RNA sequence: UUAAGUUAUUAAGGGCGCACGGUGGAUGCCUUGGCACUAGAAGCCGAUGAAGGACGUUACUAACGACGAUAUGCUUUGGGGA
RNA sequence: CCGAUAGUGAACCAGUACCGUGAGGGAAAGGUGAAAAGCACCCCGGAAGGGGAGUGAAAUAGAACCUGAAACCGUGUGCUU
RNA sequence: GUGAGUCGCGAAAGACGGGUGAGAAUCCCGUCCACCGAUUGACUAAGGUUUCCAGAGGAAGGCUCGUCCGCUCUGGGUUAG
RNA sequence: GUACGCGAGCUGGGUUCAGAACGUCGUGAGACAGUUCGGUCCCUAUCCGUCGUGGGCGUAGGAAAUUUGAGAGGAGCUGUC
RNA sequence: AAGAUGAUGAGGUUAAUAGGUUCGAGGUGGAAGCAUGGUGACAUGUGGAGCUGACGAAUACUAAUCGAUCGAAGACUUAAU
C-alpha cells in the first residue's frame, strides 16, 4: 500500500494513468504514481490473457468508459485494444513487463521523474 | 463589514466642491489658502 | 518566542557547518563519452543506461 | 596563466550561489561543468553559463588549451537591494528583500 | 617481539593578524538655489471683464516654459550685425 | 551667512508623488570628463553582463559614472585550537 | 545584520499526450477526470477610469518558475430622431 | 516546603474593569459591613536545562566482531484464606 | 523486521532484495453468464463459486547495470629476549 494524495482522487488518477500508457505505450512521470500504476497495469495484463466476458467485466471498472484512438483511422476504445490486442504479444510470457527508467530530476519542484513503459 | 468611505460622485461634486464653496465666505478663504500655499488642484 | 542576545558572528557560521550539500554520484558514459549520474539516464546522445532504448 | 569572468546585478542572493561554489572550488574545468549541470538548482544554470564563458574568452583572447584549466578561485559578493514590501496584519507592513549578486570566477592553468 | 612511560601529527569548522575585493554612501572640494540686509523706485488689479485656472497650439511631441483658434506667436517703431 | 541630514519645506520638473472623504499635513533625490570624444570591431552568451581591442593623461572615471571611509559580507593565507 | 535560509507561500482535483522554446509540474492545443448550478452562470445600475483587442518583450510587479497576464512598448477600438 | 510549586503547559468558577439590581449609608453624584445574572488569558523558542538521535577528531598503523564494567538509572507495596 | 531526516538491519545478477506471476492460508459468503421454475418481483443448479491490501513458499519476467570515492606501510625513551 501507499499513498500520493487522498483516497478517491488518487483512484481516479490511476484509472487515468492505466488508461493511458496503452494509448502510448510509455510516458514520463514521477517515479512514485510509476510504481503504483506499474502494480495495477501488471494487473490488467494478467487479465486480458484469459479473455472472457466476466475479464472484461473487470476491466471496466478501473479503464475508462471510452478513450478514442486512431492508428489507421480506426476505431477503438482503449477495451478492445487490451483484449484483442495487448495480450496477444505477451501469452507466451508471463504478466510483468513493465520496466522503469530513472531518468532525472525536474527543475520545477525537484523531484526525480521517470520513464516507465511496456515496451 | 461595509467600511467607510462608501464613495460616491454627486455627494462629493456636492459638497467639496466649488460651487458650495466659492457660495460661502469661509469656503472663499478656504480657497484663498489653497491659492496662496499653491496646488494643482482645488475641491478635493 | 524571541532571542534575547545577538548571534555572533562566529555561531552563525558554526551553526551552518551542515547547509553544504554532499557531492553527487558520477561516471563516465559507456559510449556516450561524458558524465551522468548513477542509476539514471544520460540525458543524451541516444540515452544509453544499456544502450539505446529511448530517442530523449 | 590567468583568466577571469564576471556576471553582475544577478538576481540571486549570495549564499545560495556560495553553497554551489563550495562544491567547485579546486577541481578541473569539464567535472565542475558536469558538477553544476546536474544539481537541480536555479544557480546552475548561470554558474554554469559563467565558467564556459570564460573559458571561452580565455581561448579566444589568450590562447590557453583546455586540460590543465583549474578555478583557482571563485566567490559571490552583494549586490543592490531592491527594497519591496509585503502587507501583513493588523494595518502593518514587513520588508521583503530581493537581493542580487556580482558572480565573480578566476580560471586559471597555473603555468606560462 | 614484550611491559611501562611520554608525546605530536588531524581542523570537518572556529579565533588573532595580513592582503584583495563587494556593499552601501560619510568626509573633502565645488555650486545649478537660498537666508538676512543698505540706497532708490514702485505700492495696486477689475464689468473696456482681472488675480487664478481648465482645454488646446509645435513636422514627428508625454512634461515645464511660451502662446491663445491670427495660437510654440502678428504688425509697427527703434536697437543690434550672423 | 549656509554650501546638500545645513540653508526656503523646495539648489534637481515640489507644495509634486503620497496620505486623508475634507479642512489639511508632507517627502526622499545635486556633481562623469576639459571636450561626448558616450566603448567601432572580435569572442562567450537567448539576453543582461562580461573578457578583449580602442577614445581619453586616467575608464578601479564607463553612465546606479569625482573622491569612496565604518558597519556588514567574503576569498586566501602566517600562528593557533 | 541578528533572528533564518527559519514561520509563511492566503480554503479547493488534477493527470497524460503533442507543440513551442535557449530553458517548462505552471504557457497554447486537444482527450479524460473533478467542481458550482436561487449558481463560481447570463444582464444592467452605482463605482473605478482604457484595465478592453491585436502584435511584439520579459528589467522589475505576480507571494514559486514563467516562453504568459489585468506588467511594459507600439498600434487600434466605444456610432442612437 | 518547592512565588501558600507549576498559566512562555490548561482552565478562568469567585475575586481586582465597564452594564443592571436588592438591603443599606448618603439631601446628591455614588460607596459597601455585603449579596447577586454576565463578562477578551497573545507569544513562529535565540541561550541554558532536559528527552531522543547523527557527524568530526582522538584512544602512536588500519578494520570487523565479541565482551569486561569503574559509574548512573530502574524495581522496592500488600491483603485474604 | 528500523524509520521524522540522518542512523540500524535484510539485499545488489557469481541474486530471490521489492514488484509481478503461480500456489496457499485467512477473510468475505454463493460472481457473471447460462438454463430451469416463475405473469413478474425473485428463487434453485451450474459452484464452499468468484474476489482478495499488507501474511506464507516457489518462480529471475522486470528493477538493484557498467562504475567512482575513502582508507595503513606502524615516533621516541627506558626495562626485557
Ligand atoms: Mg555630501
Ligand atoms: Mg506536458
Amino acid at each position: 500500500r501507499k499513498l500520493g494524495r487522498t483516497s478517491d482522487q488518487r483512484k481516479a488518477m490511476l484509472r487515468d494513468l492505466a488508461t493511458s500508457l496503452i494509448i502510448s505505450e510509455r510516458i514520463e512521470t514521477t517515479e512514485a504514481r510509476a510504481k503504483e500504476v506499474r502494480s495495477v497495469v501488471e494487473k490488467l495484463i494478467t487479465l486480458g490473457k484469459k479473455g472472457d466476458l466476466a475479464s472484461r467485466r473487470n476491466a471496466a471498472k478501473t479503464l475508462r468508459n471510452v478513450e478514442i484512438l486512431n492508428e489507421d483511422e480506426t476505431t477503438q476504445t482503449a477495451l478492445q485494444k487490451l483484449f484483442g490486442e495487448i495480450a496477444e504479444r505477451y501469452t507466451e510470457r508471463q504478466g510483468g513487463y513493465t520496466r522503469i527508467l530513472k531518468q532525472g530530476p525536474r527543475r520545477g519542484d525537484g523531484a526525480e521523474s521517470v520513464i516507465i513503459e511496456l515496451v | 463589514v461595509k467600511r467607510t468611505y462608501q464613495p460616491n460622485k454627486r455627494k462629493h461634486s456636492k459638497v467639496h466642491g466649488f460651487r458650495k464653496r466659492m457660495s460661502t465666505k469661509n469656503g472663499r478663504k478656504v480657497l484663498a489658502r489653497r491659492r496662496r500655499k499653491g496646488r494643482k488642484v482645488l475641491s478635493a | 518566542a524571541v532571542p534575547k542576545r545577538r548571534t555572533s558572528k562566529t555561531r552563525k557560521n558554526k551553526r551552518r557547518t551542515h547547509f553544504k550539500i554532499s557531492v553527487p554520484g558520477m561516471t563516465e558514459c559507456p559510449n556516450c563519452g561524458r558524465e551522468y549520474k548513477l542509476s539514471h539516464r544520460v540525458c543524451k546522445n541516444c540515452g544509453s543506461y544499456n544502450g539505446e532504448e529511448v530517442a530523449a | 596563466m590567468e583568466a577571469k569572468a564576471v556576471a553582475r546585478t544577478i538576481r540571486i542572493a549570495p549564499r545560495k550561489v556560495r553553497l554551489v561554489l563550495d562544491l567547485i572550488r579546486g577541481k578541473n574545468a569539464a567535472e565542475a561543468i558536469a558538477i553544476l549541470k546536474l544539481t537541480n538548482k536555479a544557480s546552475s544554470p548561470v554558474i554554469e553559463k559563467v565558467l564556459m564563458s570564460a573559458l571561452a574568452n580565455a581561448e579566444h583572447n589568450y590562447d590557453m588549451n583546455t586540460d590543465e584549466l583549474v578555478v583557482k578561485e571563485a566567490y559571490a559578493n552583494e549586490g543592490p537591494t531592491l527594497k519591496r514590501f509585503r502587507p501583513r496584519a493588523q494595518g502593518r507592513a514587513s520588508a521583503i528583500n530581493k537581493r542580487t549578486s556580482h558572480i565573480t570566477i578566476v580560471v586559471s592553468d597555473g603555468k606560462e
